[PDB]
């Protein structure tokens, strides 16, 4: 939800955002959105990515957002598309609103973040 | 945290 892409009051484009992804109940404020914005700032998707093959990217981080450690969690089966969003996620390196949390939440959620590189509008 | 579905990365077409 950023960039051009809030929610369904968005005058985008013609856009029936009716069913959006998932929200937050406990937690996870602005931020998980935040660590893929800006993941995607140092993202770059590879000649091999399809349009919804995925990623599961554990990261490490700390009380600063600052990012600590990246993996990946769980792969697509292509390395490049993984680690080109491995590369996303090193490349920010650090997080804002990680300082805005309890150290708590933070380590319940932020501590290792969590990002699904599923990609949107590929060439195929 | 629940972890968020990225599919944007860098501003190509």
């Amino acid at each position: 939800h950023m960039r051009a892409l809030a929610e369904l009051l968005s005058d985008t484009t013609e856009r029936q955002q009716a069913l959006a992804d998932e929200v937050g109940s406990e937690v996870t404020g602005s931020l998980d959105d935040l660590i893929v914005n800006l993941v995607s700032q140092q993202w770059r998707r590879p000649p091999s990515a399809r349009n919804g093959m995925s990623v599961e990217v554990l990261i490490e981080m700390l009380p600063d957002g600052t990012i600590t450690n990246a993996s990946v969690s769980r792969s697509s089966g292509d390395k490049p598309f993984d680690s080109s969003a491995v590369a996303a996620v090193r490349n920010v390196g650090r997080i804002p609103e990680m300082q805005q949390l309890p150290r708590a939440t933070f380590d319940s959620l932020y501590r290792q973040r969590r990002i699904i590189f599923k990609p949107e509008d590929l060439s195929l | 945290a629940d972890p968020l579905v990225i599919s944007s990365g860098n501003d190509r077409a």
